[PDB]
């Protein structure tokens, strides 16, 4: 072929907060300096749209480029499950590339958020693992953050969502904290944001008591 | 008691109206309060000038500026 | 664009048990009726090996084929980090394709296995979520099963491994069981198998207390 | 559902002074003389607690009773935002009642206490209005009293707290005093007690100079 | 326990301005799909009236409905203290429901409107609090807005009315403004509208100097 | 400046008349001026064509359009 | 610009210790001085026999008996 | 520590010998016991007839048939 094309959905937090701008992003890699003309056409359920923006060409070691279009979308469009197509049209590729992206079809389902304390056995360590289970939610698009005493706690990782036996999703998030802090008796909180939550937002707390 | 406060707004020139309880997020842009809502299963957005915004919508907005972030 | 070649590692449980046969699998896709003959050559650190087998051709959409070679390997070869090359030779491709696969480089690290009981909040439900955290292990290749009363419990899902901030891996596994059973007071066990464990095997149990 | 149930938080001053006993109070009204047994179960984050006290029946003209349970709590439990459930179990209704109460979640915020003198226009009256503004505090739970010359002044009313545009609270308190007293030049003081104040206590004064 | 019925008075500003339409609103909640049809009859001192309107059904989380009737009323009817009954008739209820609403009984009393400038201590901040006290008025139904340079100032909150020791009402209103503006020397006004005011309207002003 | 001008109007065909000083609010509907009034203690409403309106009532109306809004 | 003082006490048999500046209220019950404190954002309570109470804690207690009441 | 059983076996005809504690898995193939081991850091495999097997290796095998499976 020649080049290569990727299409990314908006950040889960950006479709849930009217304060923010969600975007669909088209990324095209391995575009030839011999004819670096890339054309983008954006479609929202067929209908062409001319509000996209293409960040200027950007080259790597190989002097092959990487060009990115950014289609800002409406929260409610995405969430009502509209479809975003990008027609990418280079020279190198025999025929233009058509990719489509959209939210997952199916009745939305509310997450159940449960925090779990460290295992007894883990207490022999210096750092301990504060756990949060998010279960039974649909679709998978979700945000998850941690905080304590009105400040972000950033030393966590969250698993990808996992398809459950009932066709919902679950994940776990894991915040790591010096056993000192857990043991004094401070309070930690897991914020979850999902379309199926009232206020697109819920929170659950966890402490040594 | 527990009211049903409705927020009146304009959509494509049509004068829509939505209950507060169907509103998932609110935000302010100047004198202009935006809000995302979920009406019986479809998602929609809506504007209102702050002057035309009920107390409860502004309460929601404040609560969100505190909480969501 | 021509065909395409993929190369898959053995099942984690097959490299840890001398009772079983680990295999590396080469998958070649988008082989056409125009040139359907594919040739396979297998190398273990350069050295050609003649014990592979090629499962018969199979068709996809596009009336393209998909051909699969299966090289049974030695436990200790894989685990000592030997390299498995497959030279795939179709006519369609200007030059034969060479792909190499091998166990992940790096000092092995022992998994820490901790079981977590259901959240109090979850107890209001019919089913409850028995959780197992596996943390700080390398490489990511791992097996995880559940059992009770010396019999398999099959109603669980395990997350993918997740790269931690120290470059080790963690995952969570989640067994779901009728709250009746949890509440009676039965015992559930999570079996974990990894190269870095004594006996390639460890187990941790969980019960209502 | 014949009876009715209410659940009251502790008095704001009782959670801030270790000298005092805070309590959560469950009030059940319209309980039948035919079916008069009421059962109370108290939970502090799930965990059952057996220190509650139920004041004896209190019957009205209506020949319905009103029964009241009193769960004394710990200052720090309430303030750290623990949750107090009461399971009320009525014979009359075939469905027990579950109510939960707890302090308001969110980063605590310190009140700003400003006293305001009477309007010039108000001076034409016999009694005048000494005002105190309390602003920018969280959560809303607060105490506010007045005094002069080391003695309580009880001729005041305080507004409910009001949610401000920044998500904090404000209220006003109004002490009324014979214009004589304001004009002589006595000093009046507004005491405010809140969790976010140093010493859970502050005071601000006001006089004709 | 079947449905339930609530009955709301007109907006205070709508009963005081002949240019506007006051309305009494009947809200009926907990109407189910099992029997979803509710009937309304409106009475103004007994006399049936057929100018009401019933907004369509609305369903909530509980799969219960909520239906709302809207009876436009006459200024002078409400203000002369006529009584508005709504007979709500579902089959579910053993007998139709009768609720009555009306203006608060008692000799009307004129509000005293006094503006208070910011506390000296508050001047150290970026925003300052312009205060208005409204005192000694009856009944509690009242309207309060702020303005400057003949234009609405919207960054204010007003307390609920509060029952005073003499059985009248008071509230406070609080407009917040950048200290810049207060300090330049602009003029702010608090407009109060009440039945007991000449012209149903009065205004009081406030400025730095 | 004790003004006390009267406004004559028709109520249920009967020709009523009320003092200006008992009028609480005025509003215009074309050439028709409505007005809410408080006579001795009871509240009533009244119409008048603008031609039949005293200028003091129209002065009141202007003042109110400015003030009330 | 100066000194600080720690109060040692027993919590679930564990010997905790808290600074005076984190103490929000103090009170006496016989020979026993209770105190509510706020350690970096969590609230806790603590006892001490009067004999084992630092001067500063007893100063705090007196000041509070005067002020709070 | 407190096992140190050695298992002697043949590798490419050469007579190797490895500690029990370096054995990660055992498995039986008739009267032939295979075993995977980890010697210092490198992995190897080895056979032995059951007659030539120390009882500790056969104990390991039983334990593993139960556990791993």
């Amino acid at each position: 072929g020649g080049p290569s094309v990727f299409l990314f959905p908006p950040k889960p937090k950006d479709t849930l907060m009217i304060s923010r701008t969600p975007e669909v992003t088209c990324v095209v890699v391995d575009v030839s300096h011999e004819d670096p003309e890339v054309k983008f056409n954006w479609y929202v359920d067929g209908v062409e749209v001319h509000n996209a923006k293409t960040k200027p060409r950007e080259e790597q070691y190989n002097s092959t480029y990487r060009v990115v279009s950014v289609l800002t979308v409406l929260h409610q469009d995405w969430l009502n499950g509209k479809e975003y197509k990008c027609k990418v049209s280079n020279k190198a590729l025999p025929a233009p590339i058509e990719k489509t992206i959209s939210k997952a079809k199916g009745q939305p389902r509310e997450p159940q958020v449960y925090t779990l304390p460290p295992s007894r056995d883990e207490l022999t360590k210096n750092q301990v693992s504060l756990t949060c289970l998010v279960k039974g939610f649909y679709p998978s698009d979700i945000a998850v953050e941690w905080e304590s005493n009105g400040q972000p706690e950033n030393n966590y990782k969250t698993t990808p969502p996992v398809l459950d036996s009932d066709g919902s999703f679950f994940l776990y998030s894991k915040l790591t904290v010096d056993k000192s802090r857990w043991q004094q008796g401070n309070v930690f909180s897991c914020s979850v944001m999902h379309e199926a939550l009232h206020n697109h937002y819920t929170q659950k707390s966890l402490s040594l008591s | 008691d527990a009211e049903f406060v409705k927020v009146k707004f304009l959509l494509n020139g049509e004068e829509k109206e939505v209950d507060t309880s169907k509103i998932r997020d609110v935000a302010r842009q100047g004198k202009n309060v935006k809000f995302l809502y979920n009406d019986n299963g479809k998602y929609g957005a809506g504007n209102v000038d702050e002057k035309d915004a009920p107390k409860e919508l502004l309460d929601m907005l404040a609560r969100a500026e505190r909480e969501k972030k």
